[PDB]
Order: structure tokens, then C-alpha cells, then sequence
């Protein structure tokens, strides 16, 4: 959140917030409507966005669900969708927040060591997120899709 | 530290839930108090020195504390005391701006009671001073902003005793 | 090697520091044996007061095997 | 830290004696197992990541620990946890190699329990994970080396209790 | 730290008083003994190693302390011990010159008993060795200066016990 | 005090005091009765020194005792004189010690922050201190005035 | 020993031991029985090695056993030999450990400070250790004497 970021900076310089920082906060709190709207829509369609995104991912990345793949099997595949759901949720937190800090703190820091250990091909996880963006892109207004897209692109870029 | 927004996000994340109706209600309440908080902050920053000055005049000056033998005697100690008052004000303002007291625990109350007890800084007198700033700040920002700032002034106080 | 677990309080005797120094004022930290004499004295000269000293690694009177 | 050798030497020195019979038996005893220790360390090093992976899968995954609310939830905590397991394995190997637990007290256990308690890291779940590592490790190095590594895994476990 | 001059100034200040008769006498007493304190310090500095050598010989040498198993065994620990003695002698001389023990509380006793106890350094033997230094110093500086120095040697000993 | 300074310097180098430091300490102590006498003259004439110093200050700085001024009112004017007395007391301490350490530790460190908060014009406090010097110079021999003078000058320079 | 050194180095780099370190430990343990044997013969002839090195030292440095000398007198002389025996014992420890670390930690660190305080001429203690090397030569094969000698030389070199 921009409020926290501003407080952290001001505190680092042992001063109150600068008029510029306080103004950006004013703007932030008022221009929230469109972002909460976007988050709500993604939340409501979660089951569908993830389900269809999985389908796309497996079509483009069949290796992950074939003998030897990390998500091979009914249960393993279910776990894969569970992770996509985790990220979709994280994406909604980031959208309402106005930045990718919640996404970064809950699901990006250490993500490579986690998946590296599990044997999960992280680039494929990136693909599933891109897929969710795609599916989401058929539910959001071209503008809402454009704004939320920045968040999806972040997670995807970070998942490599 | 965390603000009111992040605080809600984290309460939902620990449950593994997407933000629901109530969570979303809390978020709106914060966003809607945003300009009032910024205003109060802008005012408080301007009156920073005056708030402390008056709080000190009201609770510490002309007593035993400032005379020889007092913990506020010697220019070095007087200055350190008002500096702390400055910190408390600034930090409480931060907390109010954020609508969350986590910054107070992380940056103010963290090892403070120990330092004061160790150096011999009278905890009670400090609490009186912080509370004097509460009365002073309230009369400047209005009852609403004053109530908010107050929860934070009291938060610091409670952590001292 | 051998390690000391120490706690001290170091005040400000020269200037009214305005930046958050509470973190640098009251502290607890591990100090390797070979650094304790120099560190202890550093705090002592700064008007700081030492509250607690422990041998964190436990073994006292090691003749050989200090690494 | 001491190894089996310097440990015997230090004790003979404290008595001011040239190595006596008991001391010589101990040194010889270490020397006769030396290659077995190296052999075991070689295997562990080569299967380091695999040991942790199976241990985690056996004792930590698909439980409340990894789900929202558990200490292994969030990619940061997951990574931190397995990083610990990596530390334990690497240190237990050092100790097994040395034939002495001193490196464990000096470089690992020292105030570890306190750090965990303050961070909320479940010591019980951690001991479980280490115990799982013991089994996985033994399946690669054989019963004798598994038992000797078990000694150091058990030592780390007792230090957390 | 403070010397005899500043100690008086500080006691007057805490009372908010100008120097009264009692305080002026305390100051005149210090001024009249200054040259004598300087003379003793000159002598002590010129015989510092000698003082420590005889003291160690009289109190520590040829005992369990220096034999295998003793805390003064190993050249490493023998050096640490005589280094401490060198430190005690130097600080006691400073305290003597200052005519005030504060420097001992601040720079010697400050966390010493704890370091010693955690390390297992024998405090009874250390006290005996400082006691011996007191005797050796007195035989070089004369009766009066020997008694003044004794005040500071004893101060250190009391802080260790 | 030169004794404390020499010790601090000596300890910083883990050495005994040098012949020079020891010699300086000898001069310091022998010079003791002289410094105590000067300090006594000031202590004895403290009321007149402070009272007449105030008179000079308020004449040159009528603004401080006029409405809106920091020392306006008899109580406030009394507190102003009390501060001058504090500084005079600190000055006698300095004289006895042979240096300004007593003065700075007790009344110089943080003095600007203290007066800025109180709303007291520090430059006027400096002027008041300089006035006390002027008055004291009417009872100290040229030599004694020269000696005590450096302490008043230190305080005035530090307050200004 | 080499086991500790390798571990200390590996820990410094947060890594497992290198193949070379492990190979060095293999040589260390296999050559264990030989080092034990060499140290054992020195141990078995300790009394003679110390005594003879003594006579040799005193014939060479009579000043130490003459009036005013550090080892002057029967008791002092016995203490001097006591020290040679201390070093012989330390040397046997080093031989078994494979390195001089036991000797360094027990009898080298602080050695110059100890003897200086005692008034013992360090160079003579060194010469006494070299005298022990010579006596050990008359009872060790050329291979053993060369292996053991490196320790004796280390000690004599450090006691300069
Ligand atoms: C894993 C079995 C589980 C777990 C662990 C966990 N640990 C931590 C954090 C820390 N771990 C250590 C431990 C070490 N540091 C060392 O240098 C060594 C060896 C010498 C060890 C053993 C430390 C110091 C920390 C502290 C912070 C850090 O990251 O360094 C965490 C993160 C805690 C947090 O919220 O920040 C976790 C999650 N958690 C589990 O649920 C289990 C079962
Ligand atoms: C012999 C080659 C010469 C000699 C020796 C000498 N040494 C001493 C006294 C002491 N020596 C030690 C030595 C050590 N302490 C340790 O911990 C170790 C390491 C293992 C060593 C080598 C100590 C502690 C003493 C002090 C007596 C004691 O045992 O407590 C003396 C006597 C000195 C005296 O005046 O008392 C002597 C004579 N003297 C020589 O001239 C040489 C060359
Ligand atoms: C799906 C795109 C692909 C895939 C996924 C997959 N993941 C796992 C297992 C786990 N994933 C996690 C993930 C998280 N934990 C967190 O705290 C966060 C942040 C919010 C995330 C994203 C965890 C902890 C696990 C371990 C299982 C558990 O829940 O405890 C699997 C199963 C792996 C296995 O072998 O068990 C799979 C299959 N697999 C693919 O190939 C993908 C491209
Ligand atoms: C003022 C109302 C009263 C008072 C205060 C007083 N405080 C100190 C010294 C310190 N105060 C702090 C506090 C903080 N530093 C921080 O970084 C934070 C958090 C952001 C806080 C709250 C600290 C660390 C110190 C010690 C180090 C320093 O002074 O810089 C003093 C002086 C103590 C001394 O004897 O030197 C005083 C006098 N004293 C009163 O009587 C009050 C009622
Ligand atoms: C000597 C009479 C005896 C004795 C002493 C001994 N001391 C140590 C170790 C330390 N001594 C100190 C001492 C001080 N720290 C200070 O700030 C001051 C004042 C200026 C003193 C005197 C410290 C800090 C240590 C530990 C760290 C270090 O050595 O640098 C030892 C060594 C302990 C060990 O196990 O290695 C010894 C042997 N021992 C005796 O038996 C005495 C009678
Ligand atoms: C006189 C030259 C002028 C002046 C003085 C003035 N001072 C105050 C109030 C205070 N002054 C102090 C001073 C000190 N505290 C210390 O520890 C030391 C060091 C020894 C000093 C010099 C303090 C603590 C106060 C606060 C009151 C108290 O004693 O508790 C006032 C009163 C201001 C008010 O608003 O109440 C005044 C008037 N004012 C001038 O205009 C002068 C040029
Ligand atoms: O300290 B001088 O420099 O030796 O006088
Ligand atoms: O230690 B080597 O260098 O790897 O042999």
C-alpha cells in the first residue's frame, strides 16, 4: 500500500509526510472504486477463471500432466489448480491495495526455492497465471482488464 | 508495519479467503476517512512544536522534574525529553494516517519500557505528558480526529505501564 | 568457537539525536570471544551500562578446539 | 569446536598427561571409522536436496502447517523452513564427520530455541521433520552410517526441546 | 567518569547550590594532595610490569591454578590473566589520580563479575592477586600513597566479590 | 577537569599518563586556591551580578519584557533572572574545574532545543550572560576578570 | 586437526566439504597408526629426551643456570626441564592431531608474554626444544625424525 510506503520513507528520514506524499494519499483513497469493482468480479468468477486457465495450461504444457510430470494424476492436478487459486486470490489483494506488495509478501518471496524443492516447473506456473489473465480478460471491461493485467503480468514475470 | 488495508488483507489471507463483504466494508470505512486523516496529519505536522510545548507547560514545567535533581534538569535531559515527545507525536500521527497501531509496536514500544526503567526516566510523568499532548492535539484537530489520534496516544501510554 | 550473549544500554552523552536510536540504545547480541574485550571496553567508554553477560557456547576453560 | 581427536587431546592436556591407554583406544577407534564417515558425507552431499525433499513430503506437506494459518504458509516461510532443514543436514554431517557434537552447540543450538519461540516456529513440527530426515538419510548411507548420523540428528532435536 | 573535583560539582548541582563550605573543603583537600598522587602514578608506571610479576609470583605461581586443569594453565590463559592484572593496575592508578572510583565502576567492574563467572575465571584467586599488587605497589610508593592506592585496589576487589 | 581529560586520553591509548599530562595536572592542582578565590568572588556577589545584568539586558532588549515577549510579566521576568543565576552558578563550577566541561554537560548540550521549545530568544540569553560578565568585571582585578571572562565568553558564544 | 580445519573452511563457505577436503581426511585417518607410533616412541623416551636436552642446553647456555640466571638453582632448573617436558607432551599431541594447532593453543599463544613476565629467556627455551629434537633423532628412523622434526621446529621457531 502507498500509505505504508509513504510512512516508511518519511520515518526513514525522521520527518512527517511531505505535502506531496499526503496529496498522493488523498488521490489514492478516492480513486479506489474502480479497483474494488475489478477485485469483486475476479472473486465472483474465481472457480471459472482457474478451471479454464488450467485447461489452457495443460493443452500448451501437456508434459506437466503426463507420466513423470509434477502435476501427473488427478490429485496432483487438483493441487496445481489450488496454487492458481492461491495466486488469483493474491492478485485480488494486490488490486484492492493498489500495488503488488501483498502478492510479493505472501506468494513471491522464496517462491523459487519452494517450487525448486517440490520439483514444480515454475515457468509453467507462470503460464497458468497468464492463462488466468486471459480467461479473466473475457470477463472484465477492456479497461478493467487493462488495469488488472499489470498485476497478472507481475506474478507471471516473477514466476520464473 | 501495516496499514488498515494490509491489516484486512492479512486477516483474510490467514484464513485463505478472498476478501468477503465484511472485509470489503472495513476497507471502505478506511478509504472514506482518508482525507480527514490527511488533513489532521497536515495540521498536526504544522503545530508539532506547539503541541509539545503546551503539553510540556501543562504537565512538566515548574515542578520538581525540571528543577535541580529532576529527570528533566540539565539542558541535555530537557532536550531529550521533548525529543521523545516529538517522536510520540510523529509516530502517533503515522499510526493515525495508517489507521493501524502496528508501527507503534514495531517502532516505539519496542524495548522502550526497558530503556526508561534502566535510565531512570519517570514512566508516570511521561504518560502524563503524552496525555497532555492528547488533550492539546484534540482541541486542534477536532473531536473525530482527536478521538483517533487519542487511541494511538493511549496505545503508547498502555505500552509504557 | 566460544560466544558471549550480552545485553547493554548505551546513552547519548554528546548530541540530542533525532533519528530512531532506541534500537541502538538498549541491545542484546552475541559477541565472539575474541571480540568481547574490545567491545565491552567500547561500551564502557561510551558511558554505557552492561546488564547481562553469558557464555552462550557454554564450554569454559577450553585448552584446544577454539574454532 | 572439537573433533574426536582434539577432544581426546584436550582431555589428556587437562590432566597434564601423555596419551594413556583409554585415550589411545579412543583415537584408534575414531581412526578405524574415518573412511566410513567420509563415505557417508559424500553420499549425503550428493543427495542433499533429495533428503530434505522427501523429509518435507513425509512430515510437513498437505497438513495445517502448509495451509493458511500454518507456520509454513507463504512462499517465504516455506523457503525458510527447508533452508533450516538444509542447515540441519549440513551441520549433522559436519558433526558426524568430526565424531563430536561441539559444532552443534557452538554454531547451531546456541539460542535457537529462543529465536524459534519468539518467531512462532513450531519446535514440535521441526523435530518431526528432522526425524524424517534421519530416516531418509539412513536409507542412502546404510544402517551403520544412518545410526551415526541419527546420533547427531537426535542431538539437534534434544537441543530444541 | 568523574574525578574528585567534578564529583563535588555534581553533588552541588543536583542540589542546585553554589559550592558551600563543605564542598569547598572537599575541593581544597584534593588540590593539596595532587602532587602526591602524580608522584605515585609516575612511580607505578615505571614499575608496572614489576608489580604484576611479583604479585603473580606471590599469589598464583606454583599452584593448581597454573598446573594442568587450572584456569591459568596454557600460555594463552596465563597471558590473559597477567593482561587483566596490567589492566587493574592501570585503572587503579587512574582512579587514584582522579581521587574517585567512578572510572572503576564504568570501565572495570562494568560487567566483569559476569564475564568471569560465565568463563569460569576464579574470582577468589583474582582478588588475592590484586591484593598482592596492593602490597607490592605500597612498598614502592610509600605508606600514604600505598593506602590511597589500596582504596582503589580494594574497590575493584569488592566489585568482584 | 584536566585530570579527567588526561585519563580519558590516556585510556583511549591503553597507556599510563605521559609526563606532560602528569605535569599539567600538577599545575592545575597548585592553581587550585586561585581558581577557588575567583569563583568565590562571583558566588559572593551573585545577586548583584544577576540583578544588574537583567537591568542591562532589558534596557538593550525591551522586547523580551514587553507584551508578547518571553519574559513579559514579573513572574516570567523572575524566571529569566533565575536562568542567568543558573548560568552564573555553572560558570563558578567551570572556573573551579579549570575548563568548560561542567558548563556544557549541565547547561549547553541541548540548550538550543530547550529554548526554541520554550520560545525564549537564545541570543538574548547570551546577551544576558555577557551582561553578567560586564558586572563581574567591576569587582574582579584585571587578571581575575581575564580568567573568569573566558568562561562567560564560552557560554555567551554557545548560547548566541 | 585437518577434520576441524576442513569443516571450519566449509562452514565459512556454507557448503559441504570438497572432494579434496574429504580425500585429505581419508589420508589423515589412514596414516593415523603411523603418527600414533611416532608419538608413542617420543612418549616412551620422554625422561631421557628432556634430561639430555637439558644438559645439552645448559652446556651451551650456562648463563641461564649461573647466578642471576632464570634457571639458577636446583628448583628453578627442575622447573625449566618441567617446561621442556610440557613441550614434548604438546609435540606428541600435535603429531597425533597431524598439525600444530594443539601446540599453538596450549603452549604458543601468549607464550612471549608469559616468559617475558617470568623473566625467562625465550630463545633459550627454543634452544632447549631444538636440543630435544636432537635427542629424539638418536632414537627415531630418518623417516620418523623428519616427520616429528617439523613439529619440534615449529615450536622452536615460535619460541624465538
Ligand atoms: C521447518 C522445518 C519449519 C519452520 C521453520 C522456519 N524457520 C524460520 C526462521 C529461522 N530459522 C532460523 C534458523 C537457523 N539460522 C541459522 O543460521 C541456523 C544454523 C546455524 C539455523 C538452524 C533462524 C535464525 C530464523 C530467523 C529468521 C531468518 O529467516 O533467518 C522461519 C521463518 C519465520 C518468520 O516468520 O520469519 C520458518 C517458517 N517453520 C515451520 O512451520 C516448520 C515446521
Ligand atoms: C627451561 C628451558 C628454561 C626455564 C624455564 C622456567 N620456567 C619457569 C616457570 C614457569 N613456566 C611456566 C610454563 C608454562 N605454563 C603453561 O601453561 C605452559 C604450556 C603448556 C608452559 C610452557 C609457568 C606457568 C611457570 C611459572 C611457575 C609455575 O609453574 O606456576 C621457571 C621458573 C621461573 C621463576 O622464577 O619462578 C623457569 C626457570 N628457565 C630458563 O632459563 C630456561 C631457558
Ligand atoms: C500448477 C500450475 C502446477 C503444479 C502445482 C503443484 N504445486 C504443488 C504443491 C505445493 N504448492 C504449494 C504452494 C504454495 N504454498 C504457499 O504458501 C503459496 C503461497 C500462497 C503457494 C503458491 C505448496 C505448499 C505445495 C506442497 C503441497 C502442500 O499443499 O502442502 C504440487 C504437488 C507437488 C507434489 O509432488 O506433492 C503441484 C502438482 N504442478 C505443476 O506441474 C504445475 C505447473
Ligand atoms: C519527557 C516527557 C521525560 C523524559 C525523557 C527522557 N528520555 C531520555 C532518553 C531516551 N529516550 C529514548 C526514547 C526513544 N528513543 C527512540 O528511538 C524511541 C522510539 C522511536 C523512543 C521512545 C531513548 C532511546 C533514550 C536514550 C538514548 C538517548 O537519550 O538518545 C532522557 C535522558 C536520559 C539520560 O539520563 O540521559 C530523558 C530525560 N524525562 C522526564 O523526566 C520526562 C517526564
Ligand atoms: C588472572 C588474575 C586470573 C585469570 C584471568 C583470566 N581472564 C580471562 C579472560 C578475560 N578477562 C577479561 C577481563 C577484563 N575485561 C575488561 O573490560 C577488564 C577491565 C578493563 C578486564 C580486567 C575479559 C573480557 C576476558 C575474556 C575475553 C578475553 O580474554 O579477551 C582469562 C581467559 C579465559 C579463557 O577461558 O580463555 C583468564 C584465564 N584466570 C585466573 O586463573 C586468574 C587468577
Ligand atoms: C532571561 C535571560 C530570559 C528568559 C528566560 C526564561 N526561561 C524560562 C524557562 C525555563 N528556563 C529553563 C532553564 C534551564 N533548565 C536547565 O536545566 C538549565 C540548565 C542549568 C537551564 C538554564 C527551564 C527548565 C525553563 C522552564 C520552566 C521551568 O523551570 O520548569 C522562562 C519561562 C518561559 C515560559 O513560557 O514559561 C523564561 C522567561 N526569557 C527571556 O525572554 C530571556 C532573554
Ligand atoms: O601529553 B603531552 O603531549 O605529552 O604533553
Ligand atoms: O580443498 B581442495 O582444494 O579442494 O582440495
Amino acid at each position: 500500500s502507498i500509505v505504508t510506503k509513504s510512512i516508511v520513507n518519511a520515518d526513514a528520514e525522521a520527518r512527517y509526510l511531505s505535502p506531496g506524499e499526503l496529496d498522493r494519499i488523498k488521490s489514492f483513497v478516492s480513486s479506489g472504486e474502480k479497483r474494488l469493482r475489478i477485485a469483486q468480479i475476479l472473486t465472483d468468477n474465481r472457480e471459472r477463471i482457474v478451471k479454464q486457465a488450467g485447461d489452457q495450461l495443460f493443452q500448451k504444457r501437456p508434459d506437466v500432466v503426463s507420466p513423470g510430470g509434477n502435476a501427473y494424476g488427478q490429485e496432483m492436478t487438483a493441487t496445481c489448480l489450488r496454487d492458481l487459486d492461491y495466486y488469483l486470490r493474491l492478485i485480488t489483494y494486490g488490486i484492492v491495495a493498489g500495488d503488488v506488495t501483498p502478492i510479493e509478501e505472501i506468494g513471491i518471496v522464496g517462491v523459487r526455492e519452494m517450487y525448486k524443492s517440490l520439483g514444480t516447473p515454475i515457468d509453467a506456473v507462470a503460464a497458468g497465471v497468464s492463462a488466468m489473465k486471459n480467461v479473466a480478460s473475457s470477463i472484465l471491461s477492456a479497461e478493467d482488464a487493462a488495469e488488472a493485467g499489470a498485476y497478472f503480468d507481475y506474478v507471471a514475470g516473477a514466476l520464473a | 508495519m501495516q496499514d488498515a488495508i494490509t491489516a484486512v488483507i492479512n486477516s483474510s489471507d490467514v484464513q485463505g479467503k478472498y476478501l468477503d463483504t465484511a472485509a470489503l466494508e472495513k476497507l471502505k470505512s478506511y478509504f472514506s476517512t482518508g482525507e480527514l486523516r490527511v488533513r489532521a496529519a497536515t495540521t498536526i505536522a504544522a503545530n508539532a512544536a506547539a503541541i509539545v510545548k503546551e503539553a510540556v507547560a501543562k504537565s512538566l514545567l515548574y515542578s520538581d522534574i525540571t528543577r535541580p535533581g529532576g529527570n528533566m534538569y540539565t539542558t541535555r535531559r530537557y532536550a531529550a525529553c521533548i525529543r521523545d515527545l516529538d517522536y510520540y507525536l510523529r509516530y502517533a500521527t503515522y499510526a493515525m494516517l495508517a489507521g493501524d497501531p502496528s508501527i507503534l509496536d514495531e517502532r516505539v514500544l519496542n524495548g522502550l519500557k526497558e530503556t526508561y526503567n534502566s535510565l531512570g526516566v519517570p514512566i508516570s510523568a511521561t504518560v502524563q505528558a503524552i496525555q497532555a499532548m492528547k488533550e492539546v492535539t484534540a482541541s486542534l484537530v477536532g473531536p473525530d480526529a482527536g478521538k483517533e489520534m487519542g487511541v494511538y496516544f493511549d496505545y503508547i501510554c498502555s505500552g509504557l505501564s | 568457537g566460544r560466544l558471549f550473549k550480552i545485553t547493554a544500554c548505551v546513552p547519548s552523552q554528546t548530541r540530542i539525536r533525532t533519528q530512531r536510536e532506541l534500537q541502538n540504545t538498549y541491545f542484546t547480541k552475541l559477541v565472539p570471544y575474541e571480540n568481547w574485550f574490545r567491545e565491552q571496553q567500547r561500551i564502557q567508554k561510551m558511558g554505557g551500562k552492561i546488564v547481562k553477560v553469558e557464555l552462550a557456547t557454554g564450554k569454559q576453560g577450553i585448552n584446544t578446539g577454539l574454532a
